[PDB]
């Protein structure tokens, strides 16, 4: 019964790895189980609450690595799903993947603290849960978005550091004799940050009317700066979706895909990696040594209609259009 | 093995016409003529373009040897594969129909016969069940 | 007079149920005297201000108990105009809708109270300001700007969370022995989501030097990956609002239906269900058993002009000019 | 009934000319030239589009007797209806001009006579006062 | 000198009225003019500083009436510009325009005061900065920008007031007990204002663990839906930005005008207004009772000059070239 | 052995001189070394911290002005990259550039302190932070998006200050009598400004009812508007980013740059600037007193081109495909 | 007064060719051939639409009478003319050069001769020191 | 010098052909085609362009002595070139391959000869290695 083995695995591997829909379901509730624990541990550094707190969260965390250890034996399983993860040798070298070393060392170590440990507790946590990603895909979405804006994002920096300081020594130089707040240039720095960043906790603040009205003049254009960053990255995000989201409205790639698969079987069977595919031959000879010549052709046809796929598969929005229109009047 | 190696030679040979030691575009012309396709200018420019690296505006006999030697591991295409049936897979789950990829596969592109799409899926569909798993085939073979 | 009779119950269905323009000012004043109600009600939970405040609250909720009568009936009355809720049993269906139910609901739980019971009055209050929506149209619009840049929200709260944590700890660390405000980590967890929110209460804040300057370093990361998935979701509506503008713009569907309705007219008249119609059977006679063949050919065409204008039916931007211009090329 | 079946059988053997137990491309375009119009080769796939579901190319018999017992109400498409008014609907507020429709309804897609757009308005507009109310006609009919 | 005295005039008119460029810069000096007495303002209700700023803004006020008093007299003046407040009855009917009213109204309220009036200064101060907009430019922006993220806006309204309401009623619940600072339901309201809105005055905030654990988890949604209005708006802001430099940059309607100014000489010197208007009836004559159907054909081809003129001139981006496109394709 | 020579100086220059990529590094950590001065500079205003701190700063400083002096020769070096700053007289010119000479009074200033004086190392360290741009770009950016978005911008800005104003003098009145926090107008436009800007210190806030309920009613709008200029920056900046990305992958200028170097390269050999140069006057006599006749047509056709090339140097998103259509219908 | 009606009488009989009480399109087309400009069936498509209200397919004599009594200051069509020197108004400070008017009017539109447009910046430029102001042209006359 | 100034007029009165004291379109036309290039209406218009400035339709002798007056540094064009280069500097760093400009300046725009663009790269290109800098070229003549 091999063929529920292989459906079964593609599920599994589909939910484990790279999730597309309601696989993501089944992560979140690992999720949240994780963040239970978390959230437990915090409430067992409370004295008062360290009873019953710990009470629960030792049978958490021993349903936390149950669960973790199924799950990680079943991902290293499922990676049968790919050829390339084939056989014990194939299933070792995915096991060797830095992510899943990861994995298990979050394990092993998990399974040795529950068998002062508190520390290592929360280590495990805060690492369980960066174990979160996997791919880096946030990192690299994170990183693509603030190089795409890198030289606004400068601006608002530039502007707002220097906003920061000359608010903050004018306060300073304002509120310096008659508040205990502004003691120190240091104290100045720190209203400012607390200022400009909008937290404004009320440590301090100017209570000179020097000090109210150069913090009046320059909050304004401080905390501007300081949310712009934000603003920023926000909307590169937003629009990066919606060029992504064009762009899989246009993906417009069907026809060099299946050339690609075309000329893909044809190198497969002219080639002598089996000596059963001779039907192939049997159609190139009737469509008219020469096998040589027909294999150089086919694998030159291949390779010509890999790099046009290659050419294709970056399709955008208004290049797209414009080129088209551009082979268009040419051709008029 | 030196017999690949005289064989290899002997397609060169066969591919040369007027004996200058490489092989031309016209050559390219009459070969994609005799085996029944007739060429064209840009597809022999796309050729020269595959084939050769030294900007020359011929092919010469190394070159074709490196290339005869790269079997489909040193291709680094799995992802080629994996996109284009990625585009093939409609749904995006992982299973393609075999009579889509029949009724298609030989009324696009270099289209083929019916036999040839059996074999298609024969080879691609190990269990035979007429569902084609994309991943399977790029990995299994090219991989 | 039935001509009178239909345009108002037109006008009313129009007002209660999906309003577009000026109809939403009857809502408005509605919306408002619930919102005076809750208002009251609120200080109603103030000793000194009962007196008056309840004085004017009886009143109040009398005449909302008896609009929200009057407005329910004459719903049910106005769902007539639709031919689906038409005669007794059409307007108990109409009744029967969830919305209409919760309606019906607050109006009998509302007529209960008013004849301890002010925590009732706070929920039926509560309850009829959700019942502001009636649609979900608020919800729905949330989830698909949401799952549109999930991803993104995904990153931004990642990121943030992480931020989170290592400034929670490592101002923990920092103010840990000399600081009573951050005692145990959940004071550090609690004063890091205070500040990272931009909220800062102020009653916990860093007072050394380590718990400063790391705050320092990490609040402004925080602040702006806690305002990010705003600044993600307010570009995202109006970026949607952009893309709904031109898309209404790009409507472009006039001949697709006016084919539809040709052929449904015919469909109609072709078929039996009426005896009456032959006038269109004489067109067809002039314009050439016969009947049942005529009849079919007919519904045959409803059906593919059915099929072409759902095809037409969602007009995008840049995927229309680029069908359009490549159509005109292949035409070339 | 028995004799709507009956009735259903000879309409689908007037259908038939060749006698192969479907109604095909061929005789689609035939009966399309009988009833006055010139049919087109899309028109004739869309044809089959329409009355196939199983893909073999032509149109079989217990096909068009479940599509001919579907009448109105299993057509689910009240929404269509109202989306074609609503695009009819230029204002918006829900009528509909008698003229309008005449002079449009007779001068796009199928085009009719004078007296069937009269009969459009006598049947979607019951009260007959010429604004036509696209609720009305969509509900009182098909739903 | 009349050339010389309209070249004047019109400078006087573009820096008074509309102003384009470098003319704001005026604007600018008075607005601070105006300012400055604000703030002196503020200063004359400290009793402190009553002496000093005062006495400046004795000094200052006169100033300001001398001003505004000159640049309502140089702005009646000025209207001569346009025809159409040409003359004594012309300038009158420019000074009737209800905020020229307003200004006069404010020069003789100022000049009374000056001759317990402080309040009466600040009104005249605040209704003096109202003044700054004089057409209502910033209010019909803000309502275009508004009324287009009609809906988005009401979902973020909506979803955010569900927030603060629960979370406010949840925060109450976990800490009426033993809490002073939630002593009644108004008390949680305020708080949820203040926290919601990022405010965080300090005066109250949860200190109980079930207080604090659910506004973490409701905080998170409630400032972001808090914060969500204004993305919107400065997303819908910028987008009409960028909409409106398109539009600009596609103008196109040389043609259009140019043929309508043809046709409106041509109606001109073909109605009998003027006697000496013969040189394009020979022109007409040249190129062919008769005058009077010269009359009729001229002011008609003006009609439609100006009908064709206005239906374009509404130049969009997209619909521009999806109309021009399906033009060449018919054409074609 | 030169061509090292000027492959070093080139190098140099491009890391110095506008960086692209990794040439950044180098600014950075020079960035940061400045930065842990001014960091430590703050250290040395605090007496606990004041000998550590100082101690280290001595040896950064001096750290600082070495890599800051070799910075500048090697700059000064590195512009004879350019031919413009060729030789002594060249190098000497660079020199006099306005911000290499703020570079060199920054360095004089440095070695003068370090040979009361902690006052000017703060404005060093400050200018030299300032000095982190060189060109302006930060301000130009931020001019023309403030310029683009400058109607939104004082909408906003219009708005919010009505907001202000008016909240501060209504919870004024109603705070005026029963809380010591607003004493004066003053107080009650400080609570204003602490409040709408999000700050919140919590140094003033109503306590009355009163109070409350218009603080409540008029924050909603007034935090929104505060806010609203650094959504409506953000969103600029991230639409000009999108619209720059189209324009580069949009330069689209090959050939007419190619024609204009080939008639440059004519002109250049046509003119009597050398003698050498007679191999293009073969190739235009083979190709055809009559070599003045030449050097004119070619000067012409290097103008023309140079015309041609300019007018397309400036290729954008939308005008580009409309003009090219509206060529190729007209063509049609 | 009863001379104008009268006069306005005689024009519409005179652009009346068959005596139907109407002015038809083909009426409308043979007097543009007798003034010398070949008319164009859209461009007596836009003539009806201007002159036409009713619906009717031609034009009355009463529509005629209202439209000729309809002088400029009933045309509210100052802020069209705005418009249009705004769009000729290159700089937007309100100065047009009168050469610019001069070869461009005589070679856009309706083109008019050189004197034409001499009579062009003589109206409008007042002061005639050939440089035009769009507002004083658009209110001089219209307004 | 009045050497420079007698050739300056030799070379106008050699444009000039029928003796107007100007360079009129035809002129331009004939002197393109004995240069061996055919001209063209647009090209002759834009000669006129560059060269005339006051608006007369022909060319003038002053406004050519003054053009032929500047040299190099009065055109400049060091940003333009900087900004061509750019645009040939696909990699951005500042170094241009030879082989690339000679295959591509030599088949495109108003190509030249092999020896040409040899001649293109010893200019440029000083030290003669190969790697063109776009800033040397544009810094050492014309600025
Ligand atoms: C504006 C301002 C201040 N700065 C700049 C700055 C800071 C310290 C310096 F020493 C010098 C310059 C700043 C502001 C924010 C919000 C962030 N956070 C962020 O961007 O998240 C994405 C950062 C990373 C820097
Ligand atoms: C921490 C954090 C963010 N969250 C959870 C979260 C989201 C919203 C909340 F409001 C609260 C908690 C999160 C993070 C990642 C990387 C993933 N991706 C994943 O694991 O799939 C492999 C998912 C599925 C959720
Ligand atoms: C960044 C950051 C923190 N997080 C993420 C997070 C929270 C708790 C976890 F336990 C784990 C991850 C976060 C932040 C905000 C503003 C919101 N609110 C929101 O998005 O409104 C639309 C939410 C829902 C989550
Ligand atoms: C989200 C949230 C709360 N609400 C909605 C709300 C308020 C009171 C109710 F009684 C009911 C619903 C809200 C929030 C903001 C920021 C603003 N200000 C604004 O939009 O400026 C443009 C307004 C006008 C309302
Ligand atoms: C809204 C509001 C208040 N105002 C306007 C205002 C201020 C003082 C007046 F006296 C009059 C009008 C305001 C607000 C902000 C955030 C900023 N900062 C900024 O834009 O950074 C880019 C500025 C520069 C002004």
């Amino acid at each position: 019964r091999n063929a529920f083995y292989r459906k079964l695995q593609n599920f599994l591997y589909n939910v484990l790895e790279r999730p597309r829909g309601w696989a993501f379901i089944y992560h979140a509730y690992v999720f949240l189980l994780v963040f239970s624990c978390l959230v437990l541990s915090v409430f067992s550094t409370i004295k008062e609450y360290e009873k019953s707190s710990e009470g629960a969260l030792y049978i958490l965390e021993i349903v936390t690595i149950v669960v973790f250890g199924v799950e990680y034996f079943v991902r290293i399983w499922a990676a049968g799903c790919c050829c390339r993860y084939r056989g014990w040798r194939g299933r070792l070298k995915f096991a060797r993947k830095p992510f899943c070393v990861i994995d298990i060392m979050v394990l092993i170590a998990s399974i040795a603290v529950l068998a002062s440990a508190l520390r290592s507790l929360r280590f495990l946590q805060i690492l369980r849960m960066i174990r979160m990603d996997r791919r880096g895909g946030t990192w690299k979405l994170l990183g693509s978005v603030v190089y795409a804006h890198s030289k606004e994002l400068v601006t608002a920096w530039y502007i707002g550091f220097l906003c920061l300081i000359l608010a903050s020594f004018l306060v300073y130089l304002a509120e310096k004799g008659e508040n205990d707040h502004f003691d120190t240039y240091a104290d100045a720095l720190w209203w400012g940050l607390i200022t400009l960043t909008t937290i404004g906790y009320g440590d301090k603040y100017p209570q000179t009317w020097n000090g109210r009205l150069l913090a009046a003049t320059f909050t304004l254009i401080g905390v501007s700066f300081f949310a712009l960053p934000a603003g920023i990255l926000g909307s590169g995000f937003a629009l990066k979706v919606q060029e992504q989201h064009r762009q899989k409205h246009f993906e417009k790639r069907r026809n060099p895909a299946a050339g690609l698969i075309q000329s893909a079987w044809r190198f497969y069977a002219t080639n002598l990696s089996r000596t059963d595919l001779h039907s192939t031959w049997q159609y190139y000879e009737r469509t008219v040594g020469l096998k040589v010549s027909i294999r150089a052709v086919c694998v030159m046809r291949f390779l010509v209609s890999k790099r046009k796929f290659k050419e294709s598969l970056r399709p955008y929005d208004v290049m797209d259009v414009i080129e088209q229109y551009s082979a268009g009047h040419l051709d008029m | 093995t030196e017999e690949q190696i005289a064989e290899f030679k002997e397609a060169f040979s066969l591919f040369d016409k007027d004996g200058d030691g490489t092989i031309t575009t016209k050559e390219l012309g009459t070969v994609m003529r005799s085996l029944g396709q007739n060429p064209t200018e840009a597809e022999l420019q796309d050729m020269i373009n595959e084939v050769d690296a030294d900007g020359n505006g011929t092919i010469d006999f190394p070159e074709f040897l490196t290339m005869m030697a790269r079997k489909m591991k040193d291709t680094d295409s799995e992802e080629e594969i994996r996109e284009a049936f990625r585009v093939f897979d409609k749904d995006g789950n992982g299973y393609i129909s075999a009579a889509e990829l029949r009724h298609v596969m030989t009324n696009l592109g270099e289209k083929l016969t019916d036999e040839e799409v059996d074999e298609m899926i024969r080879e691609a569909d190990i269990d035979g069940d007429g569902q084609v798993n994309y991943e399977e085939f790029v990995q299994m073979m090219t991989a």
